[PDB]
């Protein structure tokens, strides 16, 4: 079959930077190529048909070249709408083979995360169960460190993390960490705490509440 | 218009047979230069394709996967057909059709229309339908949101005020939890003055088990506190 090889796997440029995403084949596919735009959760938008030509209502910026095995898609300046997998693909052989897709991430300027934190519902409490909620919103670089304390007892094993990904308007990330607890073990404690470590804060920040205690 | 819509189980067991649909309008497959195609991308994984049919019922199919593939149409019906047998857990995938058009003409843009996909997940386990909890606010912004535990199998789709508020909304990627059923949470921002005045419902829908919930997100209360 037809490899297709892209490089960089993955890539951090910021906005008004010149991108240029490579994509070599094994063997000759003319220019029967095609390179896709897929944001996550989506399925794959068509940025160029044919290696070279532009697809009806694509920015100007997007641009592609190559003959033969040696491919390029050059973004002339990158933009926060960018942010996407961006995927080679060709259509000179059955079967269709893609490239391993190249992953670009915005870089933007520190953001600090808004941290908030949510006691179990009395609906879950209801049901027997307790679940603490600790938000991270709205935040940039990814790298973030989140800790619980119960009853200023550092927990683990017992929490789950959720990023999303990069926003396409203002580049940040968002983090949601869950920590889960049965009914009998949540009335067992009173003060519960997230600790939010980041680099865009000056000092670790803290949202906590005490149980029983509105 | 151009559609083009996956339809399928999104549960289906280790050894038994994967069926997919892909329902079109707007063009024929009866119409020369015309095809359909099928192509799968594991979570965070890369595009693959699997096979595709021509107008004239030429079969194309993957080779590696070709023992197990079998592809067909219904040009009456604008509707095309993947089988998929011996399903295995590495076959947890989305799995999208795409259509072709003026074949191997200056007019063939390649594969330029797309459907949203179906997630199929090959797996054992019960279908289980979530819970839905609120996540209550409480003057700057304020955060909100709702919690959808103990679901399976993915996915859970999730709006608020049916659409009409997306501004500030964050849906969290579905965590694995320990029992083997998933959870995730989606929150908004929202200025503080709004919570008296603006509603705020949460729309989840876990269609794998045919269950939807409409759920008021309400600032709490210190009364009732036992």
């Amino acid at each position: 079959d037809v490899v297709m090889t892209q490089s960089p796997s993955s890539l951090s440029a910021s906005v008004g930077d010149r991108v240029t995403i490579t994509c070599k084949a094994s063997q000759s596919v003319s220019d029967v190529l095609t390179w896709y735009q897929q944001k996550p959760g989506k399925a794959p938008k068509l940025l160029i048909y044919y290696a070279s030509n532009r697809y009806t209502g694509v920015p100007s910026r997007f641009s592609g070249s190559g003959s033969g095995t040696d491919f390029t898609l050059t973004i002339s300046s990158l933009q926060p709408e960018d942010f996407a997998t961006y995927y080679c693909q060709q259509g000179y052989r059955s079967p269709y083979t893609f490239g391993g897709g190249t992953k670009l991430e915005i870089k933007r300027t520190v953001a600090a995360p808004s941290v908030f934190i949510f006691p179990p519902s009395d609906e879950q409490l209801k049901s027997g169960t307790a679940s603490v909620v600790c938000l991270l919103n709205n935040f940039y670089p990814r790298e973030a460190k989140v800790q619980w304390k119960v009853d200023n007892a550092l927990q683990s094993g017992n929490s789950q993390e959720s990023v999303t990904e990069q926003d396409s308007k203002d580049s940040t990330y968002s983090l949601s960490s869950t920590l889960t607890l049965s009914k009998a073990d949540y009335e067992k404690h009173k003060v519960y705490a997230c600790e939010v470590t980041h680099q865009g804060l000056s000092s670790p920040v803290t949202k906590s509440f005490n149980r029983g205690e509105c | 218009q151009i559609t083009l819509k996956e339809s399928g189980p999104a549960l289906v067991k280790p050894t038994q047979t994967l069926t997919l649909t892909c329902t079109f309008s707007g063009f024929s497959l009866s119409t020369s230069g015309m095809g359909v195609g099928w192509i799968r991308q594991p979570p965070g994984k890369a595009l693959e394709w699997l096979a595709h049919i021509w107008w004239d019922d030429d079969k194309y199919y993957n080779p590696s996967l070709k023992s197990r593939l079998t592809i067909s149409k219904d040009t009456s019906k604008n509707q095309v057909v993947l089988t998929m047998t011996n399903m295995d857990p590495v076959d947890t995938a989305t799995y999208y059709c795409a259509r072709r058009a003026n074949y191997g003409t200056s007019y063939d843009y390649g594969m330029d229309y797309w459907g949203q996909g179906t997630l199929v997940t090959v797996s054992s386990a019960s279908t289980k339908g979530p819970s839905v909890f609120p996540l209550a606010p409480s003057g700057g912004t304020a955060a909100l949101g709702c919690l959808v535990k103990d679901y399976f199998p993915e996915p859970v789709t999730v709006s608020w005020n049916s659409g009409a508020l997306t501004s500030g909304v964050h849906t969290f990627p579905a965590v694995l939890q320990s029992s083997g059923l998933y959870s995730l949470s989606s929150v908004v921002t929202v200025p503080s003055s709004s919570l008296g005045t603006q509603t705020y419902i949460c729309n989840v829908n876990h269609k794998p088990s045919n269950t939807k919930v409409d759920k008021k997100v309400e600032p709490k209360s210190c009364d009732k506190t036992h």
